Order: C-alpha cells, then sequence, then structure tokens
C-alpha cells in the first residue's frame, strides 16, 4: 500500500488587495510570465531573533520576491544585462534584515532587503577579478550581516575553480576582496581515481564543483562540495582548506 | 406637452386596464384620478389629471392592482382595488368593506409585489420577503409556497390565467402554473411577461436586461433598469432612474425624459401617455414613436 | 474531470458560466489569461492596471463583441472554448516544477512551479471517497474492527452506490437540482424524484433496491459512514477543534477543493434517500429505519439538507468581495473574497496555548480543519451563515451581503428573528427600504443579553436604559440615520402604543 499526497496550489499573480513595489539596480514571450529558476527563503528566528516571526519570501528569477508567509506582500527587481542565471539567487540572514545575493550574466549585486517595510545603500553592484577569465555557476553564501558578507562561488569552465568573495558593506561603500581556494585534497578515502585530460578552451576538469552546499554547527563553518570525477568533498571555510575527501562508485552523470 | 399636478402624498402608481383612471398609492391610502382628453383650446391629444376623491385606510399603499369587477354606474364609482399595505396586508378593497389577508396564513415579510387575475373566481397573487408566494383565490381558498429567496415580483399569463411569472431576488425566474404542476420551468429588479405572453422579459438592478421568446433556453437577447413594458408594443420598453429623473426608453439608446427623484411610473392604458409620479408632483408625458 | 455544455437557464446563460469556469479552476494566473487577450485582440501591459472585475468584463466584451439564436449560443459557446484552451495552453507553461524548499518555522514543504507555488497536504476521507475505485477504498486494512461489516464493507457498498447514481446526472440536470435544493429547504422526496431523478435514471432502479435489501442494517451503515465523513475520545478531540488563535488564498483554494468533493457527496446521499423513499418495496421502506422507536432516514435527511445548504452556501463564497473605491484582525478589510474572510474569522494555530482546552496537545492545516468543523459540529450555536454573514456587514461588505440574502433564510430550525432584523438592515443599506420594513415587521428583537453580535449593540445600549418597546425605538432610529421618514414616524408611534424612559 501507498498513500497519496494532494498539493494545494497558489498562483504567482498579483494579491487583488495589494499591488507592487518596483526597483531598477541600474541604467536599463514566454519570459514575461514563466521563471528560469526560483528559490524559497527562511530566515529562521533560531538564528535570527529580530525577525520575529520569521519572514518566508519566494523569489523568481524581472526579478520578483513574495512573501508567501504568514505575512504581507510583494516587491520586484529590474536586472541590468540580463538574465539572472540558473542557481544565480542566494540568500542569508543580517541580525536585522535580509540579504540577496545576485548574479546576472557576469555581474555581482548584493542587495538588502527591507523587509519591515517593503512588504508592508539597499543595492551594491559589484565586479569581482575572477569572472572576467571564468564563467560563474553555483553560489553559496557563508555570511550576510549587517557590516558584512561573505559568499562562495564555483566556476565551470574553461577550468573549475572556487572562489571567495568577502565584502565590507560600510567599509568605502561596499569594496570587496578575493580569495582564491585551491581546493587542497592530500588524500581521499576509500576508492581512488585521478585523470584531468585537457584539449580545446572549453573543458570541465575532474575538480569542478557540480552541487555544494553550506553548513553552521555552533562553531563550525563547513561547505560540502561534490566534484565532476564523483568526490564527496568537506572544505572548512575558516582554514580555506579540503579536510576530508571519499571516492564514490563511478557512473556517468552528463546528459546521456 | 406634458400635463402637471402637485400632489400632497405619493407612494406607487398602476393605471387601470383590467378605463381611463389612474391610482396613487399614498400614506393615508389612494387618490383616484381621471384622465380627460378634453382641451379647452381645441388642441387635441393633450390629457389632463382630473383628482376625483381620495380614498381613505390609514395605512400606507406600497402596490395597488385594479380589479376588472370596477365598473362607474350613472356618476358613482364602484371600484375594487387589490392593495397591499404596509402592516404586510394584502387586502381586497371593495369604502363598503375591506378583505383582510394576514395572520398566519398572511406574509410575515415585506410584500415585494401583487397582482390580480380572472378566472371563473377572482385570483390575486404575491410575493414577499418571507420567501413564499401565495395564491388567494376567490370560497376562500388559499397556497402558500416556498420560493428560494424573496419574491420580488409575481405577474399572471396575460390571455392565460392559470400560469403566472415569479422573479426571486436571487434571480431565478420561475414559471408557475397553479393548476398543474407547480415549477413548469426556470431561468438563471423585475421579471414580468410581454404581448400575449409570447414574450418573457428579466430586469436586474445592475441593469442587465433578459429577452426570452418563450431551441434552448439561453436568452434571445440582452441589454442594459427595472424594466416597464410598453402595453401595445413588444419590442418598446421603457426604464428609469428612481434616485436626476433619466428616463430612458429602449427598443439604440434613446434618453426621452428628464424630470427631481422618480417614485413610480406607468404606461397608459392604450400606451400614448406614461404617467410619472415624482415626490411633489403626478405627470402625463405623450411619447410618439 | 472538467466538463461543461449549454444551459437551459439554471445556471445562467452560457457567457455566464464560461465567466466562472475560466477565472475559477486552479491551473489559472492572471499573466497567461491577459497574455490570451491580446490574442483576441492587441495590447500588453496595459491589461496589468485594470481591475480583477474590470478585466472580467474586458473577457466578456471581446468574446462577445466577435459573435454575431441556435447558432449564435453554439458560435457563442466555440469562441469561449477557444479562449479557455488557449489561457490554459499560455499556463501549461508555468506548470513546470523548478524546485522543493522545506521550512521549519511552518510545517511546511513548499514546491516551486515556473509561476504557481504550491505545498503537500495528506487527503482527507472525503477526497479518497471522491476519486476511484471501489476496490481501492475495500483494500484500506481494518483496523478499529477487524475484516467484516463495521470496517466498513458494506459502507463503502453504499458510498460507491450514491456515487454511480450522481454520475448520471448531467451538467444541465445538476443545475436544476441545485435550484431546487436550495429552494426546497413540503413532501419533498416524493416530488423531487419525480422531476430530478425518475427522468435520468434507467431502470437500474432495480438493482439499486436489490442491492440495498440484500445488505444488512444499510440505514446504521450509511449513517455511520456520515458521522466519519463530518468526523472532523479526549485524544480526538485534542486533534479535532484546532487551537483559536497568502494564508487565506491558500486555505480558500483548499476549501474550495473540499467543499466541491462534500457537495457531491451530500447530494448523492440525498439522491439515494429520494430514490428509496419512491419505492413501492416494504422490505427496502423497513430497511429505512429504526422502527420503535422510530427513526427513519427523514431524521438522516435533515442533517443531509443542512449539510448541503452549509456547502452550498460556502461555494458561493469563493466568487466575490468588493474592497473601497495587526490586533484588530487586519485581515478582514484587506481580504480578496469572502470565503477567504469566513477562513479568517476561523483563524487557527496549533502551538500556542488554548484557555479553554488547557489539557490539547501542543496554521493553514489546522485552520482548514476548524473551518471544516464549523459546518459539520452543529448543537446550540448560532446558524453559520448568520455570523459569516454578521461579520461581512460589519466590515460593510454589502453587495456580498445582498449576495447571500436567500440563504438567511433556509429550513425552519435555523431561522431566528436575529436573521430576518439582519435581512431587514442588508434591505436598508441596499435601499430596498420597503423590504426593510417588511422584515422589521414581522421579525422582534427581544435578545437583549447576546454578547455575540457586534449588530446587536445598538439595540443593547437602549434595553440596558429600558425595556421591549425598545425594539421600536431602535428600528425608528436606524430609520432616521438613513432617512426614511415615513417609517420612521410610524415605529414611533408603535413605540408608544406598545409601551424617565417615557421621558427620554
Amino acid at each position: 500500500l501507498e498513500r497519496s499526497y494532494m498539493e494545494l496550489i497558489g498562483a504567482e499573480r498579483e494579491t487583488s488587495r495589494r499591488n507592487f513595489r518596483d526597483l531598477s539596480l541600474r541604467p536599463d514571450g514566454g519570459p514575461k510570465y514563466a521563471d528560469c529558476a526560483g528559490g524559497y527563503c527562511y530566515s529562521e528566528s533560531s538564528s535570527l531573533l529580530s525577525a520575529t516571526r520569521n519572514r518566508f519570501l519566494h523569489w523568481t528569477s524581472v526579478e520578483i520576491s513574495l512573501d508567501i508567509n504568514l505575512v504581507n506582500n510583494a516587491v520586484r527587481l529590474r536586472i541590468l544585462n540580463c538574465s539572472i542565471l540558473p542557481g544565480g539567487v542566494h540568500i542569508c540572514e543580517t541580525p536585522n534584515n535580509i540579504v540577496v545575493l545576485i548574479l546576472t550574466n557576469q555581474t555581482v549585486h548584493r542587495l538588502i532587503l527591507p523587509h519591515p517595510s517593503r512588504m508592508y545603500d539597499p543595492s551594491n553592484t559589484y565586479v569581482i577579478p575572477a569572472i572576467p577569465g571564468r564563467a560563474p555557476n553555483t553560489t553559496a553564501s557563508t555570511a550576510w550581516l549587517s557590516s558584512d558578507g561573505e559568499a562562495l562561488f564555483a566556476l565551470p569552465s574553461i577550468s573549475g575553480g572556487i572562489l571567495v568573495i568577502k565584502m565590507p558593506p560600510h567599509d568605502m561603500e561596499g569594496l570587496v576582496t578575493i580569495a582564491e581556494l585551491k581546493q587542497s585534497s592530500v588524500m581521499q578515502r576509500l576508492l581512488t581515481g585521478w585523470m584531468p585530460s585537457s584539449i580545446r578552451g572549453d573543458q570541465g576538469p575532474a575538480h569542478l564543483p557540480v552541487s555544494l552546499a553550506v553548513h553552521t554547527l555552533d562553531h563550525d563553518s563547513y561547505l560540502f562540495a561534490l566534484c565532476q570525477d564523483h568526490k564527496l568533498r568537506m572544505w572548512s571555510y575558516k582554514d580555506q582548506m579540503c579536510l576530508m575527501v571519499a571516492d564514490m562508485l563511478e557512473y556517468v552523470p552528463v546528459s546521456k | 406637452a406634458t400635463y402637471t399636478v402637485d400632489c400632497e402624498d405619493y407612494v406607487h402608481v398602476v393605471e387601470f386596464n383590467p378605463g381611463s383612471l389612474l391610482a396613487y398609492g399614498g400614506i393615508s391610502y389612494v387618490v383616484i384620478a381621471s384622465c380627460r382628453f378634453q382641451e379647452e383650446d381645441s388642441t387635441v391629444e393633450g390629457i389632463e389629471f382630473k383628482t376625483l376623491k381620495t380614498f381613505h385606510h390609514g395605512e400606507r399603499v406600497v402596490a395597488i392592482a385594479w380589479s376588472p369587477e370596477t365598473r362607474c354606474d350613472a356618476l358613482l364609482p364602484l371600484l375594487r382595488f387589490a392593495t397591499a399595505a404596509g402592516d404586510k396586508k394584502i387586502r381586497i378593497f371593495t369604502f363598503q368593506d375591506k378583505n383582510e389577508y394576514k395572520v398566519i396564513e398572511g406574509h410575515s415579510g415585506y410584500i415585494n409585489d401583487l397582482v390580480f387575475c380572472s378566472p371563473e373566481g377572482t385570483d390575486i397573487a404575491s410575493v414577499g420577503d418571507d420567501h413564499t408566494c401565495r395564491i388567494w383565490d376567490l370560497g376562500k381558498q388559499i397556497a402558500m409556497f416556498i420560493l428560494r429567496s424573496p419574491g420580488m415580483s409575481v405577474a399572471w399569463h396575460p390571455e392565460g390565467a392559470f400560469k403566472l411569472m415569479v422573479a426571486e431576488k436571487t434571480g431565478t425566474i420561475r414559471f408557475y402554473d397553479l393548476t398543474t404542476h407547480q415549477a413548469i420551468l426556470s431561468l438563471e429588479m423585475s421579471a414580468d411577461w410581454c404581448v400575449r405572453n409570447t414574450l418573457r422579459i428579466g430586469a436586474v438592478a445592475g441593469n442587465d436586461w433578459i429577452i426570452w421568446e418563450m431551441q434552448d433556453n439561453k436568452p434571445a437577447h440582452a441589454d442594459r433598469r427595472m424594466f416597464r413594458w410598453s402595453k401595445c408594443n413588444e419590442n418598446v420598453f421603457a426604464t428609469t432612474g428612481y434616485p436626476k429623473s433619466q428616463i430612458a426608453i429602449h427598443h439604440p439608446q434613446p434618453i426621452l425624459i428628464g424630470t427631481p427623484v422618480g417614485s413610480g411610473l406607468s404606461w397608459h392604458r392604450r400606451l400614448p401617455l406614461c404617467v410619472v409620479g415624482g415626490y411633489r408632483k403626478l405627470f402625463f408625458w405623450l411619447t410618439e414613436m | 474531470l472538467p466538463e461543461d455544455d449549454l444551459a437551459i437557464s439554471d445556471e445562467q446563460e452560457p457567457q455566464e458560466a464560461y465567466l466562472e469556469c475560466l477565472f475559477a479552476p486552479g491551473r489559472f494566473t492572471i499573466a497567461a489569461v491577459q497574455k490570451a487577450i491580446q490574442i483576441l485582440r492587441k495590447g500588453s501591459g496595459r491589461v496589468l492596471d485594470l481591475s480583477w472585475e474590470e478585466l472580467r468584463k474586458d473577457v466578456t466584451l471581446t468574446v462577445e463583441n466577435e459573435i454575431q439564436q441556435e447558432e449564435f449560443r453554439q458560435i457563442n459557446i466555440e469562441n469561449w472554448c477557444k479562449f479557455y484552451t488557449c489561457c490554459l495552453q499560455y499556463q501549461e507553461t508555468l506548470s513546470r516544477p523548478l524546485a522543493l524548499l522545506v521550512h521549519p518555522d511552518t510545517n511546511m514543504v513548499c514546491l516551486l512551479r515556473k509561476g504557481f507555488l504550491s505545498f503537500l497536504a495528506p487527503c482527507s476521507l472525503v477526497e479518497h471517497l471522491y476519486l476511484v475505485p471501489a476496490e481501492h477504498l475495500l483494500t484500506v486494512d481494518e483496523s478499529v474492527i477487524s475484516d467484516d461489516i463495521d470496517a466498513a464493507s458494506d459502507i463503502v457498498n453504499l458510498i460507491q452506490c450514491l456515487r454511480m447514481i450522481a454520475d448520471y446526472i448531467s451538467e444541465d440536470m445538476a443545475y436544476l437540482m441545485e435550484s431546487a435544493c436550495c429552494h426546497l429547504q413540503e413532501r419533498v422526496a416524493e416530488q423531487i424524484l419525480e422531476d430530478l431523478i425518475a427522468n435520468d435514471i434507467d431502470n437500474i432502479m432495480e438493482n439499486i433496491q436489490n442491492k440495498l435489501q440484500d445488505t444488512r442494517n444499510p440505514i446504521r451503515a450509511i449513517g455511520f459512514l456520515l458521522q466519519n465523513m463530518d468526523y472532523e475520545m479526549e485524544q480526538p478531540q485534542p486533534n479535532t477543534r484546532l487551537n483559536l488563535s497568502t494564508a487565506s488564498s491558500v486555505v480558500c483554494q483548499a476549501i474550495c477543493k473540499i467543499s466541491a468533493t462534500r457537495f457531491l457527496i451530500c447530494r448523492d446521499l440525498l439522491i439515494l434517500q429520494h430514490l428509496l423513499l419512491r419505492l413501492g418495496d416494504m422490505a427496502l421502506i423497513g430497511a429505512g429505519q429504526l422502527l420503535h422507536s422510530q427513526q427513519e432516514l427523514i431524521p438522516r435527511a435533515a442533517q443531509l439538507l443542512l449539510s448541503y445548504y452549509m456547502i452550498r452556501w460556502g461555494s458561493q463564497c469563493l466568487a466575490c468581495a468588493v474592497p473601497v473605491d495587526v490586533e484588530k484582525r487586519r485581515y478582514t478589510s484587506g481580504i480578496q473574497t469572502i470565503v477567504e474572510l469566513f477562513f479568517e474569522d476561523v483563524a487557527r494555530k496549533h502551538f500556542p496555548h488554548v484557555f479553554i482546552q488547557s489539557g490539547a496537545s501542543q496554521n493553514w492545516s489546522d485552520l482548514i480543519k476548524r473551518i471544516t468543523n464549523y459546518l459539520l459540529q452543529l448543537l446550540w450555536p448560532s446558524n453559520p451563515n448568520f455570523q459569516f454573514a454578521e461579520c461581512l456587514m460589519r466590515n460593510c461588505q454589502y453587495t456580498q451581503l445582498q449576495e447571500y440574502v436567500r440563504l438567511l433564510l433556509p429550513w425552519c430550525q435555523v431561522n431566528v428573528g436575529s436573521c430576518h432584523f439582519m435581512l431587514a438592515q442588508c434591505y436598508l443599506v441596499a435601499g430596498e427600504g420597503h423590504k426593510a420594513l417588511d422584515c422589521f415587521s414581522q421579525a422582534a428583537s427581544e435578545v437583549e443579553r447576546e454578547d455575540f453580535l457586534e449588530k446587536l449593540i445598538r439595540v443593547e445600549e437602549g434595553e440596558s436604559v429600558s425595556p421591549r418597546l425598545q425594539y421600536y425605538n431602535r428600528v425608528l432610529r436606524l430609520l432616521e440615520d438613513v432617512g426614511l421618514p415615513e417609517l420612521v414616524i410610524q415605529l414611533a408611534t408603535i413605540a408608544i402604543g406598545e409601551a424617565r424612559s417615557q421621558a427620554a
């Protein structure tokens, strides 16, 4: 036997007792009303006690945030020199506000959302020296805080690599610094394979991050990652080193 | 052009069809006026009202209909009315006697409308906010029928006394045959009949209006107040703005008349005039075409 | 399954029916309808600055303008069908899922689609019975008794008998039954069968009679199922009436799905009882009762008429609500439909302590179970429509109150002077001053101490001063306040004739 779930559907259209709130960052069919990649965000009140009860935002990528919470309205943003890449939106919480990290096709935008009044300095525009030479892929923000913010970016082509951006919002109106992370996997447990093949400028290496996820237990700051050669990797944010690896069973997880 | 008379008390206006006389519902009761064709200037088709007399009841008349039983002798008018009173009573007046229908048997809500018809006997139909339609047969027999929602209007099939129409506030129009099975047909301010009942109208307060030539049951045509039927012409249709005084004649959109507030209005027995009651005045308007 | 047809006239003409069937499907967004309007016209972003009702009018007017009695009806139906298909086609691009996120503040999994948001719910008993098949209903392993009659196999046989008789009715036939069932509130079962059932049933009537006769005690069985379907120990009570505390929009859509499935099942029960009552069979007539003390299908039928009434009321409440041109229940002013407004009046959350249920084990799901309750658990409390309609009236929702006026008069046991006093106020607000008087004259408010209705306060302020002539004194003042000066005076005279209070 098996039980059936049922779903409840709500249309992402304007609330018939509210309206919108529009923003442009900087000088500007199926596209118009059908998203390419959205996500939800939850700024939980165990970490973010100042948001009591925490706001549940919906983000759809022209970039629409709807409060799907037990609270209020929506906001929208227009993004110069389109579009927001799939997975290019990331969210984490400051002790008094919610921050959106957005990549377009090769610009980094840092948007603080004034959620107490938008549903009832907001944007800083950054160009990152890694981006002119390498394509962006996935992002994970380690932290977004009131006066700071730190984020992890993976690149797929012409070669794989992992970038840390560190931002000071309130120092000199948003200067930025880089840290290059070598993915320094000295050993791996279990199986073992290594084959780094290169020919054309269009290539992906073995150590390309396929997927990654951030983690916070008390003072333990860690990032988990999966490589193209199927390595499960444990990256310490603090030391910027790979503390542990395991090599998986081989199979083909490319578009074959 | 028009003929105008001031009036002390005013409510509903009916014209005598079941013959050149007019009844003004009022707070005290009903004033009877006479339509006189004469004009002393020898210009004809100028029509005056003579206020013959005020009938007294002591209660407000909301709705009134004449009976065919009315006659005129050598000066004395023998007149019979089916009336609606403020205390939710339907009465039959002869000032010799007054029939009362009230009590448990009567309506316990506002009575929106009443109509009279002639079989081998006489029938009074009435509809109320109590959610009932009642038939009164003239030995006294009564019937009480449930409506789905409050009955705003009721009218008997012209040339066919057994069938009637009820308009419920919800918008259901029902076709009732008292003699046969009660709910013969249904359709989804007032509804009324037209012609020899060859047509059915249905009028809403948002001003949408349906025309049925009683294929499927779908309305043949529809346009855009409360409908008041031209007695002779099926296609000529009258509407008004109660709260101004814009009166529209529809069959394009003509606005023929603009008077103050308009209480109630009706067509002359042969169609040439419209009688209009305003707050302070009663009026004959001639319309041609 | 969605079905569509012509209309004789009960659920109006096709234009109105297609307009509701286009605005109401849960596979609908505004942007897809607006894009479809562009195909039958031109335009683009200018349709965004239109009100929802103006958008309904532009769609309806656009379809009517193109079409130039039977061919006119057929061509008009086809244009609406083409428009419905085009709206759905643009919309199904949105049905693509993009991601799935769990939220720990809520007990919610959230599905992200390309322009629709979804959440997962467990199915109710009503949803499980509505969907096919009969075998899958019987495959549910018996936990409250053994593999046996009280499980119940005999009950599950009866609910599928109900559903088969209901599957016979067309949409035209179903609409005439709706017109009848609210009006129905005489010896109704005999007449209701003759017009509605007898014409539209084959001689499957013999097959229905035989199967009902074979089953032992079928009245007890389907009465116990009704109790399980209107089932929303101490633990059960705790899991029942959950604790009194976007959320509205979400459960409005759930209450519509649950109301529609129940609305069929409550009708289906009535249809089978109507079918049983006009059978010339002694054995089946005897199976429709406990003999002495006598309890027939007549007591059961009354509860079904009441459940149908409350559910059909809630189904109507989906469509409408008019705006003007945080503690104080701020949703009330800002809601977009009456079912959402009805939802929010019933607000719940499991986590807060309940003053009147201190032993309860500690909002979306909780609130559904409680809205479903208030329709189903009746005792001493006031009529549900009357309480909700008063809340609407208090928030100045006169058109919505006017729409539901007919429902304030229903079955005689549920009809009270407070309901009639509300009819009278609604008629005053909507300018129907004559009908307002008729209701005020027939019904008396001699309910001086009823804390529940904010509407009674104006009567009660004088009842604290004075005694029963105060009803006419109140209505006298109310009609002064709306400027109806013939009717005011009569009540002042009634108030003296019914009679420090004299001086006042």
